[PDB]
Formats: structure tokens, sequence, C-alpha cells
RNA sequence: GGACCUGGCGGUGCUUCAUAUCCCUCUAGAGGAGCCUGUUCUGUAAUCGAUAAACCCCGAUCAACCUCACCACCUCUUGCUCAGCCUAUAUACCGCCAUCUUCAGCAAACCCUGAUGAAGGCUACAAAGUAAGCGCAAGUACCCACGUAAAGACGUUAGGUCAAGGUGUAGCCCAUGAGGUGGCAAGAAAUGGGCUACAUUUUCUACCCCAGAAAACUACGAUAGCCCUUAUGAAACUUAAGGGUCGAAGGUGGAUUUAGC
């Protein structure tokens, strides 16, 4: 019932990326300095590149909550210019007007 | 019981009528804090407060007894949590 | 031209409610918001999610009374309590409009966990502003 | 804040259309919005994975789905004793059985625990939201009292009172009987239904049953249990049936609440309220038992101790109609009005009760001045009038002579629902037509009256033909003549002969003034024809005073020779 | 209550940002908005907690 | 989605088309157009697939001087609901479909020769 | 016969208040007059329109930009717009004899002016203006074209230049408005003493960003200090010395008085500016009414009002814009 | 919670509670369709086999 | 046309 | 075929105009160089759309995986969904816009002229026009009444967008749907826009304006190339920052062309 297949494939790395997210810290922390043997290092970047990829950060994507948009998202209201703007223009926002200054 | 009207009026028109309107709607009125009301709530309420010592006059009294201050701030915002 | 929010004019037969009849530009001018809460005040959060609450509840409302609204919902927070005040017709009986009262603020009190309360206006007609 | 005397409870929505403008609607509508929230519930149960995220910061336990099911499905006692919580009357006794026959051992506080259950609700499953005596014979709670394989005075309490709460007075007697036998002691709460039972059992003369109850008591005290209020409350509830027999037995009871230290409760007060409150002359008792127990009560508040305090007040008014005594009345309205002792008012059929009993004292004995007070403050606020209240009101602004106000009534009236009275209708417009009045005042009563004939003109019965009174018509046209609206009156006329209902004889007098004035033949002899179609006495001399008095035509002259004809 | 009062009004904060009007290209057609913060500071002295 | 659903005055002015450069100059011809339905018109609040009985909404909120609890209908009683509302469709369709045939002019397609009608009453209450 | 479908619907059109209407509404504004004067626990009887106005923002609070769309509790002759009476009777005549020419007002006013121009004949600038057309449609109570407006205003004219008595006199000055002019001259601050009993003044300045205060006092030697610094030092640049100096200079009095300003925000260029604007205001109270009058006409006495222009989207600057693409 | 929305408020439809323009509209649309012969084919039987 | 062009009161307190 | 009317067009007349504006005049630029970036073309197994004014740092306030819609291979079939489709059609559309607009007009309902033809309807010392409504205007926002924003109707280009989302029509349903792994996105070139330069009103340092040095093959000049480190990330010859090395074209740019009161 999502949006679009693509908001799905998101939502569900949303969900692998949480539950991920203490074991891939942990792991991060024996690579993120230089006091530990690279020994030990070189093992701990294996495990963290042998992790599911959609627990990877960095390919989660910021789309439109109500339409899947990509790009031309407002981070703090989670919507596209498109749909920001339609509920800015008609007065459905609290506190949005037209700037004009 | 007011004939209270609001909206930018039409040509040669009136602002509209408080019956269906929504402009008058959409206010945070204050309807329930009249001057009237304020005064006999706060009647009751005195009940609830302590005085506070007359010796600590200025500030600089209070800094005598009281050396320590500590702020603590809280947020009052509108939502579930 | 711009299109966004403009009912266009017409013959002078289209009746339009003070709200319609105002460009967004007028918002903040001539109109007010339709909802009012703090999550778009300055170092203020959970915007994202007062928003789509908002979205579901003008659609649940709509379609909850289906062709009683006579004009777009008002959202009032304050604190944790919801208040949606709304503008209905006087074409059905007043117990149906009790029953979905309480059946509307049952069930958004529940699902958004807060105190939600709807108070109702009714109206014999729609209000009109001007015929465009 | 105070009472707010323009506007509905706050229950109802403040809006002119969705306002309640009845007392039926007054009930109904809270039942639809409690009928909604129902169905709201329904579906929270029924779908809760859809209302499962909680968004709430600090949690809010009482806005969260309800789970009425079992969720173990292992066969233990452990399992059973969750059945039990969930009051499910078939699946417990399923778990017991099945758990019995495989010989498991079941806890005696766990087996008690299921006679609660079973004799509470008679072996029968509560009521849900969607999927005589009551002691069944085959009823589960006995056979597993009898199977049970050691049985403690819990056990037999429980029995007994349920056997009581379903009716079954003669079988928890008899096993009242087995506890003494077995050397066993019962407690307070089996000694209250077992003085109902002895009430109950049987039917015999109040000395043979006033000799058992003593009996219950005095084995009360050799039991070392002492008694709770209920015990004394269910024994002056049992006592209404007596009346006259049980009054001094039922004061003995109250002195000896008060020396024990037991203090009496709204409900004590109710029972003995009843059973004093019996058919016939109350004067000779009624009225100084409810005068004393207004001063003992006078400045108290009052907390829930019985089931039966929302009937004091209630009873209390219907005793100071009866006296016909309005000073009573306040005092008992003034204990109303202490603290928050308007919350044992009761439901809304005790509610709408106690007002009527109250206003329509006041309409009769109180001043017109202060009881237009009253119904400014109680009537919509507190409730709505029913049709008859309308009608004191009415009967009191005649005696106090103030006229006036009759056009407000009926503007009241149809505002609360009896637009469409018959015996309402009847008497605001015969007050109203009784006597002639300064033209300022008879203006004023033909609005009223056009509004009132426009009712009866677009009844919701007329679908079926129009019921118009002989009276109603009578009085509606005398007042448009001396108002000075004869053309209304005179079109009227026709209705008379529609419905065939006999015209007055004010009415055919004061239409010969009308014509006189005008000078109308014609109209003059509409009237004595009108008298001649139904053989009034009065034509015949009518006919004599239309002759002398106008001028008459030939055609006229004929036309009255046609009547003298008939004559 | 008999509480010691002052109030002042600290700056207002307007926060605007840009937008693009056309759902498809037209880049130079811009929709600015803005959300206007207004502020009142009520300032109390010397008063218990309760 | 919920959230991607509109309302049927958007979905109508969509569908039908009728603003646009093809309305403009009449550049599209209409032997085949979408007609707008009102569906809205025979649907009765409280009534859903499932056929529960909400007391106060679709049913009488008292019975027989009590209040109704919820109810739902059997199998075989939605059926007859559902079939009913099927035919009560199609008599409407019917009755719009059955529309008095007016009497032509000179030709089938020419417009001369068919009446108009009265003039219309002049303002200060003239009639023709 | 046969069926068109009707043309429109009549409320569809302006509407009109009748009299009745009115009377009515003031019935219900000194009700609601009482009303919210018992709402704010006032007396009713002194109750005013100012006072209505105040309860109304407290209790409607509305930040609407616009104070026309703000709720208003106004008199009904205020609210409902002035509407023209019945023409006619009962038997259709109507009551003034240049009725038909639709403008009987503006027409019949024409007519009395041309008749008091006639019997003049048979006998024989800087407060004051006309007034506009706007005000002309609301005393006559109807639509006026430009020209209409003209010709009354000539004939008017031509009024003034003949020998005008007493009665031709009252009825121009009805058509003539007060114009107020406006005082350029220079207001005066007020000459205060320090501890020492030294006579200063003290003004304020604003150019773009930067905003100086500045402190004169009457005697002195010629010392400047800017944020506690000597001006040579905290202005390096010969220009903003220059600016400094130009107050100063322009009214022959350098070296005798003593200056201690205090500026913020802009660069070095605005905030010479601001302090040459600060230290003329308070050098005016040490000099002749003539001298502040040639302050004033220096251009040394005037805000200056050129601060940037915000950039717009879609272009380079405020004013430039992007390159026109080659075609 | 896309599902959540979509699960919670398809319930209520069916309970008559909510009247969904949208859905109604294609359902219309899908029923016309059937009687113009333009009907989705059962899974593994469509045109081409 | 012409096929057919068919495009095709009192109040109460407390009704019933 | 005759006569007339409208529109379009005229290497069509006359008069008055354009105010950063058509030409000249004023200032700084583009057109030449290197680099950044878009487009075209070519290339590739390997998206799409915008594409004269009104496309070309445009949808993107942004592509290492993801994003992704593309290619290759493998896999699934009531499938996240009471399925799905970024499949065709923007020449079916809603929605949101470009453009004239740096405009001032549009226009219902009436009235009148032309014999009741298509058509037309202004004259102020006035001769048939009255006109609601919309736009302009007014008002509001920003620091004013100024300016700048915002606003800007009807209509024009079947203008742009089915790939924001929704959706009519047609099509696919063991595949035109869904998932996984890896991969493409280069430059023989052309061209648009921008950046940095060619230096002395300069370069470096101190300072933030009273200084000392530099100043033509060790000068000015790369934000490029190459090497190394770091930051982000699971993943960096690749992306960004910094350092080292390197020290190129460029010597102020033809026709032409952009912006600014
Ligand atoms: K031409
Ligand atoms: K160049
Ligand atoms: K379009
Ligand atoms: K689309
Ligand atoms: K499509
Ligand atoms: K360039
Ligand atoms: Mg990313
Ligand atoms: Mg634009
Ligand atoms: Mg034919
Ligand atoms: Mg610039
Ligand atoms: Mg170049
Ligand atoms: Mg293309
Ligand atoms: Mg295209
Ligand atoms: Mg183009
Ligand atoms: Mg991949
Ligand atoms: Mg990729
Ligand atoms: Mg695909
Ligand atoms: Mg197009
Ligand atoms: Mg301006
Ligand atoms: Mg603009
Ligand atoms: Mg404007
Ligand atoms: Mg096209
Ligand atoms: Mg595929
Ligand atoms: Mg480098
Ligand atoms: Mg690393
Ligand atoms: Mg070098």
């Amino acid at each position: 019932h999502y949006v679009d297949w693509r908001m799905w494939r998101d939502v569900k790395r949303r969900k692998m990326a949480y539950e991920y997210a203490d074991e891939r810290l942990r792991i991060n922390s024996l690579r993120k300095n230089t006091i530990l043997p690279k020994i030990l290092q070189d093992v701990a970047d294996e495990e963290i590149a042998a992790l599911p990829r959609d627990s990877c950060p960095v390919r989660i994507r910021n789309r439109c909550v109500m339409t899947s948009r990509p790009r031309g998202v407002k981070r703090r209201w989670r919507l596209s210019r498109i749909v920001f703007r339609h509920l800015a223009d008609h007065g459905q926002l609290s506190g949005i007007q037209r700037a004009t200054w | 019981p007011l004939p209270v009207r609001m909206g930018y009026p039409v040509k040669k028109g009136v602002p509209m009528a408080k019956e269906g309107n929504l402009e008058l709607l959409k206010i945070p009125n204050f309807l329930h804090l009249t001057p009237v009301a304020i005064k006999k709530h706060c009647e009751a309420l005195k009940d609830f407060c302590t005085e506070w010592p007359a010796a600590l006059d200025s500030d600089e009294k209070c800094e005598k007894h009281f050396p320590i201050e500590i702020d603590s701030t809280d947020y009052v915002s509108s939502g579930p949590s | 031209k711009n299109r966004a929010a403009r009912v266009r004019v017409s013959k002078g037969d289209k009746p339009v409610t003070y709200e319609e009849a105002h460009a967004p530009h007028y918002i903040a001018h001539r109109k007010g918001w339709l909802s009012l809460h703090t999550g778009n005040l300055d170092g203020e959060d959970h915007a994202a999610e007062r928003t789509v609450e908002d979205v579901f509840l003008r659609k649940f409302m709509w379609g909850t009374f289906p062709g009683c609204l006579a004009d777009q919902l008002v959202l009032k927070r304050r604190g944790n309590q919801l208040e949606i005040c709304a503008v209905v017709l006087r074409q059905l009986s007043p117990h149906k409009y009790y029953f979905l009262v309480g059946y509307s603020e049952t069930l958004l009190s529940y699902f958004y966990k807060c105190p939600v309360r709807l108070h109702l206006q009714t109206v014999p007609s729609k209000v009109v502003y001007k015929y465009l | 804040v105070n009472r707010d005397t323009t506007a509905v409870p706050y229950v109802f929505q403040d809006d002119p259309y969705l306002m309640p403008a009845s007392s039926l609607e007054s009930r109904s509508f809270l039942l639809a919005k409690k009928s909604g929230e129902n169905v709201a519930k329904f579906i929270i149960n029924s779908y809760p994975k859809y209302f499962q995220k909680d968004i709430a910061e600090p949690h809010i336990p009482c806005l969260m789905p309800e789970y009425f099911e079992p969720q173990i499905k292992d066969i233990s006692e452990a399992a059973l004793k969750e059945r039990i919580e969930l009051r499910k009357v078939k699946a417990s006794v399923d778990m017991f059985d099945q758990l019995l026959q495989a010989g498991t051992t079941v806890s005696l506080e766990t087996t008690n625990s299921l006679l609660d259950l079973l004799c509470y609700y008679g072996d029968q499953e509560p009521s849900t939201d969607y999927h005589g005596v009551t002691w069944r014979a085959k009823n589960n709670a006995e056979r597993i009292f009898s199977l049970m394989p050691e049985k403690n005075e819990h056990s037999y309490c429980t029995m007994i009172r349920g056997m009581v709460k379903h009716r079954a007075y003669e079988q928890a007697l008899n096993l009242y009987t087995e506890l003494l036998n077995n050397r066993l002691h019962a407690d307070v709460y089996t000694f209250n239904a077992l003085i109902e039972a002895t009430v109950c059992a049987i039917n015999e003369k109040f000395e043979e049953k006033w000799s058992k109850i003593l009996e219950l008591l005095r084995h009360m005290v050799a039991q070392k249990v002492k008694p709770n209020l209920q015990t004394f409350n269910t024994i002056l509830k049992c006592l209404r049936r007596f009346h006259v027999f049980a009054r001094s037995p039922a004061l003995q009871v109250l002195r000896e609440m008060k020396a024990i230290g037991i203090e009496p409760s709204l409900a004590t007060y109710h029972h003995i309220i009843r059973l004093f409150d019996q058919p016939g002359d109350p004067l000779k008792r009624s009225s100084f038992i409810i005068y004393d127990i207004m001063n003992e009560l006078m400045g108290k508040r009052f907390s829930p101790k019985d089931p039966d305090d929302d009937k004091f007040f209630q009873s209390a008014m219907s005793i100071c109609s009866s006296l016909r005594d309005l000073e009573l009345a306040y005092q008992v309205h003034g204990l109303l009005k202490t603290g928050d002792n308007w919350k044992f008012i009761g439901p809304d059929q005790h509610r709408n009760f106690y007002y009527s009993k109250f206003f329509d004292l006041i309409c009769l004995m109180e001043q017109i001045d202060v009881t237009l007070k009253w119904y400014e403050d109680l009537i919509p606020s507190a409730y709505f009038p029913h049709s008859q209240t309308m009608i004191h009101l009415l009967q009191a602004l005649d005696v106090a002579n103030r006229l006036e106000v009759i056009p407000k009534i009926w503007k009241d009236s149809k505002e609360y629902g009896h637009t469409f009275r018959s015996d309402l209708r009847e008497e605001i417009l015969m007050l109203m037509a009784r006597d002639k009045h300064p033209p300022e005042l008879q203006v004023a009563f033909a609005d009223c009256a056009a509004d009132i004939k426009s009712a009866y003109e677009s009844q919701p019965i007329r679908q079926t033909a129009q019921d118009w009174p002989a009276t109603s018509l009578n009085c509606i046209a005398i007042l448009f003549l001396r108002a000075g609206r004869t053309q209304e009156a005179w079109k009227m006329l026709g209705l008379f002969r529609k419905h065939n209902k006999i015209p007055r004889s004010e009415l055919l007098n004061e239409l010969m003034d009308s014509a006189k004035v005008s000078n109308s033949p014609s109209q003059a002899i509409e009237v004595v024809e009108l008298a001649s179609a139904f053989s009034l006495p009065i034509c015949e001399g009518l006919t004599q005073r239309v002759m002398s008095d106008f001028a008459i035509n030939q055609e006229q002259k004929e036309a009255l020779s046609n009547l003298t004809a008939l004559t | 209550l008999g509480i010691s009062i002052k109030v002042h009004e600290p700056p207002r904060k307007i926060e605007r940002f840009t937008l693009l009007q056309s759902v498809h290209i037209y880049k130079k057609h811009r929709v600015q908005y803005e959300m206007r913060t207004l502020y009142r500071c009520l300032e109390l002295e010397h008063l218990t907690g309760s | 989605s919920f959230f991607t659903k509109l309302t049927a005055d958007e979905l109508w002015k969509g569908a039908l088309a009728e603003t646009g450069a093809g309305a403009k100059k009449g550049r599209g011809k209409r032997t085949k157009k979408k007609k707008r339905k009102d569906l809205n018109r025979g649907q009765i609040i409280g009534e859903g697939r499932y056929g529960f009985l909400w007391p106060g909404l679709n049913v009488p909120l008292m019975k027989n001087g009590a209040v109704q609890t919820i109810a739902q209908r059997s199998k075989e009683e939605q059926e007859k609901v559902e079939a009913d509302m099927i035919q009560q469709r199609e008599e409407w369709d019917r009755k719009k479909k059955m529309k008095v045939k007016r009497e032509r002019g000179w030709s089938g397609n020419s417009w001369g020769g068919i009446s108009l009608g009265p003039p219309d009453p002049g303002p200060c209450g003239e009639t023709y | 016969a046969f069926v068109i479908p009707k043309k429109n619907v009549p409320t569809s059109k302006r509407e009109t208040y009748t009299e009745d209407f009115i009377k009515k509404q003031i019935e219900e504004f000194n009700i609601g007059k009482r009303h919210l004067a018992n709402m704010m626990g006032e007396d009713p009887e002194t109750f005013t329109q100012e006072d209505i106005d105040r309860a109304i923002a407290y209790l409607f609070p509305s930040g609407l930009f616009e104070k026309r769309a703000r709720p208003v509790m106004k008199h009904p002759e205020q609210i409902f717009p002035r509407q023209r009476a019945i023409q006619w009777g009962e038997d259709g005549r109507p009551f003034h004899y240049l009725f038909y020419t639709g403008k009987q007002s503006y027409y019949s006013l024409m007519h009395d002016v041309y008749g008091m121009l006639l019997n003049l004949e048979k006998h024989q600038v800087i407060g004051s203006r006309w007034l506009i057309k706007e005000e002309l449609e609301e005393m006559l109570v109807e639509k006026l074209s430009d020209l209409d407006y003209m010709q009354f205003i000539r004939l008017l004219e031509k009024l003034l230049t003949s020998q005008c008595g007493a009665a031709e006199e009252e009825f121009v000055q009805r058509f003539r408005r007060s114009v107020t002019l406006e005082s350029k001259k220079q207001l005066i601050e007020p000459v205060q003493y320090d501890e020492q009993g030294m006579a200063f003044s003290k003004s304020e300045g604003k150019r773009k960003t930067a905003k100086a205060e500045a402190i004169v006092y009457k005697h002195g030697s010629g010392r400047i200090k800017v944020n506690g610094i000597d001006y040579q030092l905290y202005f390096p640049i010969t220009q903003d010395r220059e600016q400094l100096m130009f107050p100063f200079h322009f009214v022959d009095r350098l070296g005798k008085h003593d200056v201690t300003c205090t500026v913020s925000g802009g660069g070095r260029s605005a905030q010479a500016g601001a302090i040459r604007l600060a230290m003329a205001k308070a050098l005016c109270s040490f000099v002749t009414e003539d001298e502040v009058e040639w302050m004033r006409q220096a251009g040394l006495l005037t805000t200056d009002p050129r601060v940037r222009e915000r950039k717009k989207p879609g272009q380079e600057g405020a004013r430039r814009k992007f390159t026109w693409k080659k075609r | 919670n896309h599902h959540t929305y979509a699960e919670l408020m398809q319930t209520l439809r069916f309970l008559g509670l909510y009247r969904d323009e949208h859905q109604d509209f294609m359902d219309e649309q899908k029923r016309l369709k059937k009687l113009r012969g333009k009907e989705k084919p059962k899974k593994g039987e469509g045109k081409r086999a | 046309y012409l096929s057919g062009e068919e495009v095709e009161e009192y109040e109460c307190y407390a009704p019933d």
C-alpha cells in the first residue's frame, strides 16, 4: 500500500538499517582507530562487508512520503516541492505563507 | 451575542456575518478569558500560592543567602508526545 | 499564468466560499490558516508528523461525513488535545450527526493516542462569498 | 463558574440544529452518540493492529485496544486462571473438566474463583459487543460444587449468594443448613443474601417473616459476624411489601444503625421514605418522617455507599408534591445543591421525574414572579418539560392575572416539542379567548392564535383527517374578531361546516357586531344561515335582530323567509 | 496573584526558502515561502515554587 | 496508497477533459463522450459490504422501546441487498433512458419549424 | 409549448440593503454593545467605539496584515454602504424634476451653480484644495465620469473669479477640502546637562545597516571620540573624516564642540555617514533657526533611504539578469 | 505506515463508515470495462499462452 | 434535443 | 463568377513612440585561452524528458552502491497492495507552469444602428450606448506614500510535463510486472553557460588602508595533470578537502553578442 515499489524498497532498507545499526556501529568502532592491531582491523573490515547490503545507511533515500519523489524533497516536512506547495498554497500548513520582501 | 463580522468585503459589500464564518472559526479566541473571568479565576487560585520571603528584598540579598543558581527549561508544544 | 489554488473566472454562476476565492498570496493577508500547531515555529519539532496527521484527518472527515461538509476543516491543537471544527449542512438527521461524532471522536482518539473533540457548526446552505 | 441557563446540557452539541428540542431527543441524541462510540470500540477491538502504533508520551493505557482472548493454550491450572479473569464461563468449565479428567490437581482458591464466576452470571456468558428464575436446574455451578473434593467456607458463601441473586431463594436456604451442619461460619455478605431469601422464599404474614429475620440477625451475632450497611438496607428494602405493618419495625432498624455506629446512607432513607409513602392520607405519618429526615441530612455531603443512593431525591421530591409543601421541596433541592450532591439525582428518567414534580410544585405554590425565575433557570438547562408542566404553568399565569406571557409560553412550547399537542393548544386558546382584554393585549393574542391555527393546519397527522376541536375553532375565530382581523374570521366560518363543528353562541353574537359596524347585510345573513344549519334556538331570535338592525333587500328578505320556512 | 512581571518583545525570525514553481523545467521561475516566528517574553521575579 | 487518492470532483474533471485545447476550439469531437455520473447518489451512510447494522446510522436506534445492538446481516440477506441496489441502479439508468421524443421540424436534422415555447415572462410580471 | 433551460439564478446579482434591514442591524449593534461591555466588566453607558475595537482585538486576535479583513463590530452606518433612496413614490412619479437625466444630483448641482453665475451678472489656495472625484461622488451619491468632474470644477473656478458674496462663498467652501501642509522644519533636540554642568545634546543617525548615537557638547575644542577612539585613528580613510567635517564646517563651527559617539554595524563608509547624520541632528540644538534650515537644504538632516536591494530568484542579482543564451 | 492507513480505511469502507470516492470511481470504471469486453485475464490464461 | 432533454417546505421543531 | 466583411500578410503609407531601450551614447562582460558544467554529435550491451524567442548548472535546492526508470545474466508468479506496469497517447486530461505580460484588456445580461446582411455602436460646447463580474488599480509584504517584490484576467503557441502524484482511452498479466548480482555513462569533435586568468588600480606577507618585498623563461597564470595524506562511506584510480610535484595555454580576445537607471 506504499506509493510505489521504490518506496517499498526504501521502507525495507530503513527497516534493515535499523536492525543492524548497533552491529555496524560496534564493528565500525573497531575500524575507526589507530589503537588496535591491523590484524584485528582487517578482520573487522571483512565482517562489516559481509553484512547485508541493505543494512548500509548510505542506500537510504529521503523520498516524498506521499508521492515517493526522490528529489525536490524538503526534509523538515518529508514532502516533495509539489506536495508541499499544494498544502502550502491552500493554507493547510500552519504558519507557512508566501514570502514577499 | 455579538454582531461581529470578519472577511475582506467585496466591492460595495460588507464583512461576512458570523454565521458560517470560517475566518472567525480560525481565530484562537479569548472569550473564555475575559477580564471578569480572569479576576474570578485568580481569586480562587490565591489559596494555592505561597509568600516570597520578605527578607529577600533585593537580588544582592538573594545572592548572599543563596549563592547557587540552577537554570532549567520546560517546553510546551502541541502534539501527542 | 499562475494556477495554484485559483478558482478561475466563469460566467458569474459559480458560487465560491471565502476560502476558495482567495489565491495563495492572500494567505496571512486576507485569509488565515486552516491548521494551527507549533510544529512550524522556529525551534520546534515534529512538523512532519503533524502534517501527515492533518492530511489524514481531512480525508477521514470528508469520507466520514460524505456530502455534509460545507467548508474546509479547521484543525486546532492545544497541548495533546486535538480539536476539529467543521461547518456542516443541515440535511442529515441529528441522530446520524451524533453517531458520527461519537464514532469519529472515539476512533480518532485511539488512532492518534490523544483526546480528540469534534465541533460541528451547521448551516442551512453553503455560505457564498461571491459568484465567479 | 455556574450553570449556563440559555444552553442545553454540555453533552449535547451547542448548535441550534443539533441541540435537542424535546425530552425525547434529549434521550435519543445521547443514545445515538453512545452507539457511535460502541461502534468505534467494536472496530478498535476487532482490528487492533490498526490502533497499535503508540505515539503518545506519556503512554495512555486507556487509549489502546483491549484483548479479550486467552493467550495461554496449554492445559494447566495457570491457564485456567486466565480464562477466569476474562470471565469465560464456558471455556473455563471446559478447561476445568479436561484438567480434571487428566487427573492434575487444581487448587482450592482457583476452584472457588471459578464458582464466583459461574455463581455470579448463572453459568451464562456475559454480554459482549458482537460475536422468572434464572438459576438453571442443569447448571455447571452445582455440578462442579458437588465434584469438589474439599469445600471451605468461601465455597458455600459464593453458592448461597449466587442462588439468591438469581432468585433461587429456596435452594439458598437449604444450602445454609448444610453450612451449619458442617460447623462452618458464613460471612456478612452471605447473611445479607439469606435475609433477602427469608422474605422472598414464601409468602407469609409479617409476624412470621419478622421472626425469622430476627433469628438470622441473632445467628449473625452468635457467629461473631458484624452487620454492614447493606445488611440493614436489605431489611428495609424487603419490608416494603408489608407497608403499615413494617412502619414501626422499620424505624427500629434505623435507630439500631445509629447506636451500633453504621451511618444511614441516602438509600437507607429512600427505603424508609418509600415504606411510609403508601397510597393513602400521608399527613398522618409521612409528614413528620420527611421533616425529620431532612433536618438530619441538612448540610451533609454524601458519598456512594449503596447502589440505591441514586433514588432518595426522586423519592423525597415525590412526597413534597403529595404534601404540597414548597418549603420542604426547597430543602430537598437545597440538599441536592450542597457540595457534589447533584450527582445523586439518578439516571435521565429519574432526573426528569424529580424536576417535573419540583417545577409543578413551584408553579402551584410559589409567586409568579419567582416561578418565572425557576422556569428560566431549569428549562431547558436542567430538563426539558413535559406537556403537562406547560399547562401547570399556564394555570399559574391565570391565577396571577398575567396573560401577556401566554404568547411566550407558546413559543417555548414549540421549542420543547409540544407544537402538536392537543391538550396544550386547547388550553392556550381557551385562556386567551376566555375574556376580553385591552386592544394591545388582544392584538398579541391574535398573532399567537394565527400561529396555532398554522399548527392545526400543518400537523404531521395531516395524512389522517385533520382533527379541529370545536373549542379551538370557536376560540381562534373569536380572537380574530376582537383583534379587528374580521377578514380572517369570516373565512374561517367555512371550517365549521367542512368539519361539522357546532358554532359557539358567543362567536355568533360577536359576528353580528362586526356586521353592524360594516353595515353588510349579506354577512349578517351568512351568520343567520350558519346558525340555521345547526338549528340553534338563538337563531330564531337572532333573525329578529337581523331584521331590525340591518336593511333587508327583497332577495335577503326572501332568504330570511326561506330560513323562516325552515323555522 | 501578586507576582512582579515585566514584558518585552524579542526580535522576530523569518525563515524563507525557495521552490520551483513548475512541475517540470522552468528553473528560473520559483515560489518563495516563509515562516514568521514572533516572540513575547514574560519575566517573573521573586516567586516561590508553589 | 491512501494518500494518493483524490476527491470525486477532481477525478471527473480530469476524466471528462472539458477544459483543454481539445474543448477550446472543438478540436476534439464526441461521438463517444465520457458522461459524468454521481456515484454517491444511491449510497446510504453506514451501508457496507459486510452488512453490519449500526444502530442510529443505517438502522433505527430504538426497537420496541429498547436500544438496538450491533448486528450483521446474514450472507443470504446481504446478497438480496446487493442485488436490489444493482436493479435500482439499472432502473435509474432506464428512467433516464426513457426521455420523451420531441417532434421534428421541416426535416429530421433541421431546426426550422421547431417550436421553442412562449417568450419568457417580463420583469414586471408580464406574461406571453 | 416547449422547454428551454432557464437562463440564470437571480441571486447571482448585486444585493441591496433595505431601510428596515439597517434599522434592525442597529438594534443588534446596541444590544451587542451592552453585551460586549458586560463581557469586559465596563460601564455600558460610557462604552465608546474605541473601547469596542480594543475589546474585539483582545477577544478575537487576528494577525492578518490587511486590517479590513480582521474582526470588526461597528455601527451599521459605518459598515453598510450608503444606499440611494427610492426615486419615485407609489404613483410612479419621480420626485426630482431631473430624474430622467440619470444624474439628477449632478445636474441639479450644475443647475444651481449656473443660476448663481447669472444673478451676479444681473447684480454687477495654499491651505485649501478642490475635492477629488471620489469625494464629489459621495456628496452626490452618484457615479461620475472624469469629464463630469472637470466641468463642475471649471464652473466653480468661474464662480470665484466673479464678485461672489457671502452666500456664494459658503457654497464654494462645501467643495473645498483643506490640504494639510506638513512642516519641514527640523525638530530640535533638548539641551541636557551632565554631572559637571556642561550643556550637550544627543541624537541618532542611520546609514545602511550602521546605527550611530552622538553626544555633541555645547563647548569644546573639536575633539571627536568614536567608540572611545580618536576619529583619525578610528577613521584612517580620509573620505570618512571629510564626512565628519561636513556638518561642523558647513555652519562654521570647526573647533567649537566636543563629540563622543558610538556606532555599530555597517562598513567604514556607512558608519561615517551615520555619525554625520547623528552629529548634525545634535548640532542643530546649538545653531540658529536659519542655520538649521540651511543644513536641511544641504542634505545634512535627511536619513539616506538607499539600502541594499534584495536579490530576486531567476536572475544573477537585484537587477542583473542571467545571460540571455545565444540563439 | 501506509499499510495501516490503507488497510484501516479499506476496512471502514467495507463496514460502511467511510466513503472512498476515489475507490468508488475506480469501481465504476472497472465495471464498465467488463461490459466493454476489456476484462482482466486469469493468471496463466493471458492473451499469450 | 429531439431525443429529449430530461435532466430531471414546512419546518418543525423536534420533527417526527 | 460578382460585390462586400473579417482575419492574415505587405521588400505597405503617415504620425507618435520604446528609457537599460530598437539604433548611437555609458559601465562591466561574452565571442580567443585553460578549467567547471549542460547540450549536440559520435561511441557504448546500456535510460528518459526539456530542446527558436519561451531548451542547453533545464526536471536535479544535485547520479560512486542506493537513487534507477537503462544494459547483461539469473530468479519469482494471487505477486508490499481486494495485485502490478516510469507501457503508448501532454493531440483525452486534472494538477502545476512557460510565453506575450517590461500587456490592459476581457466580458455575461440588455439596448440601439445597418431595410432586422456578414457587421457596427465614439465625439464633453458630446452625435447610442448602459454595463455586473474578472484584470489593471487600490490594498497588503519588505525599510515610507518611494522602490522592490507579489499580483497580472480573457486569450495566443493542441507550448511544457502521463517520468511528481492522480487519471480517460488502448495495451501487457510466466511479463511490457517483481527481486538479485555486476555494469554503462566515454570524447574524434562542435557548441551554450559559468569559473579562473592574461597582471602593476598588479603578485606575496604583515595589517585590515601612512608598511616591506615581488615584478618576464625561478614573474603573473590551473580550482588541470601526476603523486601522497585526510574526511565521508561497507565500498573512493573515482567524491570532497589539504599538501607535494608540475609551471602549460593565456599577453585583454574578429564578425557578432549579453546585462544594468
Ligand atoms: K486587411
Ligand atoms: K572575452
Ligand atoms: K496543459
Ligand atoms: K501523470
Ligand atoms: K495514462
Ligand atoms: K562563457
Ligand atoms: Mg544519498
Ligand atoms: Mg510567472
Ligand atoms: Mg433523419
Ligand atoms: Mg552584480
Ligand atoms: Mg571561451
Ligand atoms: Mg525528445
Ligand atoms: Mg515533448
Ligand atoms: Mg519551443
Ligand atoms: Mg545496481
Ligand atoms: Mg547506478
Ligand atoms: Mg518497468
Ligand atoms: Mg499541451
Ligand atoms: Mg508602492
Ligand atoms: Mg515578479
Ligand atoms: Mg495590483
Ligand atoms: Mg504538443
Ligand atoms: Mg521487466
Ligand atoms: Mg592542483
Ligand atoms: Mg576510510
Ligand atoms: Mg610562478
